[PDB]
């Protein structure tokens, strides 16, 4: 139902970028989790994953995003520890929500995590 | 290979392994607590490796995890109706887990198939090969699709990224005659030490009785387990181990 | 894979919005359904649409409708709203990272 | 040369209800209870005298196919004594091997049969056959409820066993628990004459009772 993320961050490139997803309105078990990005001028790239009943967190492996996904189901909270971080890993991210098994879905979104690795 | 083996059949299947000739260890079946729910109907969880069997059945397959609760005698469904049964006296215990990252694939993998419509109820532990086309609309479906005419089977998508249902829960269930047939499959018999010179009750391979344990130059015939004196008094005992 | 989509259009309202996923590689599903469509709008979050492109439902208006062929996923929205009209997704599946859409947006004139 | 090397049990032998087996090669054994089916004749078949003397290891054949299975195990010179009883289902093994020079008659001997298997197999047989090998004899008995006397020595190896019902002696020595019976007159058993048939006499003509 609704996504709550971490706040902005500002770092520079190379280090790891903590974040949160903080659930509210639905059992955060019983859905598969995941960041995904919407970076500035691009598409949506789907990105960081968790599953539901197991430990997924796959990525696009190309560059590794890397970043560190682990689960509070006490917290109901996904998050996302970016390693190696950089300069093109200012974007905002969604923490987004799968729906019940079949060809999706990603049902509700974070409201974005804005992320800026700069000098 | 009834938990531990890689890829099991789908559901419409499954496969019927007799367990028989030979001592089953439950404790590990029972305490390895990688099992979403180690579900027993009609007999006792932990005092299986206290009990013995004749027969012994395993069936292995992949269910929806909302599908793990349809699986209890006294409730049917799609699944006890047509892909495969329970028995409505069935006695045993039923355990299930995830395979999900296993089994799943990002791809929905449509192996896992489960039956959609066969009129008939399956017999206890039993399945059919059917693909025949179900016929719904009265009109003759002629073996192939159309009107209300369906394919007798439907395959699950089976994605890592499903919810808690759709995700595979792998499912054996076990079967047994408990006696009345010669015994095969018991629990592990569970030996203790052994202490010499002090009195003590004892067991031996079942002979039960109460002494002082010693050892002794006597020699046996290596079939030969037990002594026995004039009186019928059971003396010399073999060391089973 | 990686997909394509339509970029954008420009139409008016009370019209009919033709949207194409393309899909490089893999075409569609193997159980003949697959891709997805979602939305995001300017200054908000993403937003769920479509999921193999004939489906869905009930929290996604009846405007939103469409079908795909293998490759092409084709998001036809009825009757355009002036309001409504924002940068569209649709999510891969069956392989690779499921990706998005490189966003689709309809402009409405007028 | 070992001729006989098989046994084939049941109550149908049709392929249909448990059938036992046995079977021998390369000292290696064979077993199933899988209810299987034969040709007219189940055999053992060989050719004679090469680099495989006896050949047709290839016999193979005695049968259709093994079919729904409740068991399985692997692994004159001459006399093997084999004991088969079924007792709650255990289908049981007794044996020996034990060497003779003499051809036809067995020698007057005598050897105990210890265990070789116990089977609880649960198959229930009242018939059987046997095997051969195909390009030296074999006997059979009958088990009856008899009562013996045992005599076991100081290892337990039973040196010489006694009958009761075999005739009037053995049955004083079944009385006294001995095999020495000394000089006199020792009271055993009862002798009550048979019957010959059953006289059933009622009262004659009978009628017909109303209960109806
Ligand atoms: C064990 O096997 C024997 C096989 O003969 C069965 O004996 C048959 O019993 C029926 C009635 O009990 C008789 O009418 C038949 O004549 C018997 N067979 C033959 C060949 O004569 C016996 O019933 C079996 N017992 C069990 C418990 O299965
Ligand atoms: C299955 O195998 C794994 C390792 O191969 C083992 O840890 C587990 O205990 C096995 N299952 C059971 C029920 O013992
Ligand atoms: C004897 O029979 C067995 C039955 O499995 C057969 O496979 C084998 O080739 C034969 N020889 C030996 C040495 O077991
Ligand atoms: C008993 O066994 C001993 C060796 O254990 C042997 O010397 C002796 O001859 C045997 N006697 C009998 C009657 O078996």
């Amino acid at each position: 139902v609704k996504l709550v993320e971490s706040g902005g961050g500002l770092v520079k490139p190379g280090g790891s970028l903590r974040l949160s997803c903080a659930a509210s309105g639905f059992t955060f078990t019983n859905y598969g989790m995941s960041w995904v990005r919407q970076a500035p001028g691009k598409r949506l790239e789907w990105v960081a994953e968790i599953s539901s009943g197991g430990s997924y967190t796959y990525y696009p492996d190309t560059v590794t995003g890397r970043f560190t996904i682990s689960r509070d189901n006490a917290k109901n909270t996904l998050y996302l520890q970016m390693n190696s971080l950089r300069a093109e890993d200012t974007a905002v991210y969604y923490c987004a929500r799968f729906r019940y098994g079949g060809g999706g879905t990603v049902d509700y979104w974070g409201q974005g995590t804005l992320v800026t690795v700069s000098s | 290979e009834v938990f531990n083996a890689t890829r099991f059949a789908s559901v419409y299947a499954w496969n019927r392994k007799r367990i028989s000739n030979c001592v089953a260890d439950y404790s590990v079946l029972y305490n390895s607590a990688s099992f979403s729910t180690f579900k027993c109907y009609g007999v006792s969880p932990t005092k299986l490796n206290d009990l013995c069997f004749t027969n012994v059945y395993a069936d292995s397959f992949v269910i929806r995890g909302d599908e793990v609760r349809q699986i209890a005698p006294g409730q049917t469904g799609k699944i006890a109706d047509y892909n495969y049964k329970l028995p409505d006296d069935f006695t045993g215990c039923v355990i299930a887990w995830n395979s999900n990252n296993l089994d799943s694939k990002v791809g929905g993998n449509y192996n896992y198939l489960y039956r959609l419509f066969r009129k008939s109820n399956l017999k206890p532990f039993e399945r059919d090969i059917s693909t025949e086309i179900y016929q719904a609309g009265s009109t003759p479906c002629n073996g192939v699709e159309g009107f209300n005419c369906y394919f007798p089977l439907q395959s699950y998508g089976f994605q890592p990224t499903n919810g808690v249902g759709y995700q595979p829960y792998r499912v054996v269930v076990l079967s047994f005659e408990l006696l009345h047939a010669p015994a095969t499959v018991c629990g592990p018999k569970k030996s203790t030490n052994l202490v010499k010179n002090k009195c003590v009750n004892f067991n031996f391979n079942g002979l039960t009785g109460t002494g002082v344990l010693t050892e002794s130059n006597k020699k046996f015939l290596p079939f030969q387990q037990f002594g026995r004196d004039i009186a019928d008094t059971t003396d010399a005992v073999r060391d089973p181990q | 894979i990686v997909l394509t989509q339509s970029p954008t259009l420009s139409l008016s309202p009370g019209e009919r919005a033709t949207l194409s996923c393309r899909a490089s590689e893999s075409v569609d599903n193997y159980g003949i359904s697959f891709m997805n469509w979602f939305q995001q709008k300017p200054g908000q979050a993403p937003r769920l649409l479509i999921y193999a492109a004939s489906n869905q439902g009930s929290g996604i208006p009846s405007r939103f409708s469409g079908s795909g062929s293998g490759t092409d996923f084709s998001l036809t929205i009825s009757s355009l709203e002036p309001e409504d009209f924002a940068v569209y997704f649709c999510q891969q599946s069956k392989e690779v990272p499921r990706i998005f859409g490189q966003g689709t947006k309809v402009e409405i004139l007028k | 040369s070992n001729i006989i090397r098989g046994w084939i049990f049941g109550t149908t032998l049709d392929s249909k209800t448990q059938s036992l087996l046995i079977v021998n090669n390369a000292t290696n054994v064979v077993i199933k209870v899988c209810e299987f089916q034969f040709c007219n004749d189940p055999f053992l078949g060989v050719y004679y005298h090469k680099n495989n003397k006896s050949w047709m290891e290839s016999e193979f054949r005695v049968y259709s196919s093994a079919n729904n299975c409740t068991f399985e195990y692997v692994s004159f010179k001459n006399l093997r004594e084999f004991v088969f009883k079924n007792i709650d289902g255990y289908f049981k093994i007794y044996s020996k091997h034990t060497p003779i020079n003499l051809v036809r008659d067995l020698p007057q001997g005598f050897s105990a049969l210890e265990p070789l298997v116990d089977l609880p197999i649960g198959i229930n047989i009242t018939r059987f056959q046997t095997l051969l090998a195909l390009h030296a004899a074999y006997y059979v008995g009958y088990l009856q409820p008899r009562t013996f006397l045992l005599k076991y020595n100081e290892n337990g190896t039973i040196t010489d066993a006694v009958d009761c019902a075999l005739d009037p002696l053995s049955e004083t020595k079944c009385t006294l628990k001995s095999f020495t019976v000394e000089k006199g007159i020792y009271q055993t058993s009862n002798f009550r004459v048979q019957p010959t048939e059953s006289i059933v006499r009622f009262p004659n003509i009978t009628n017909l009772c109303p209960f109806g």
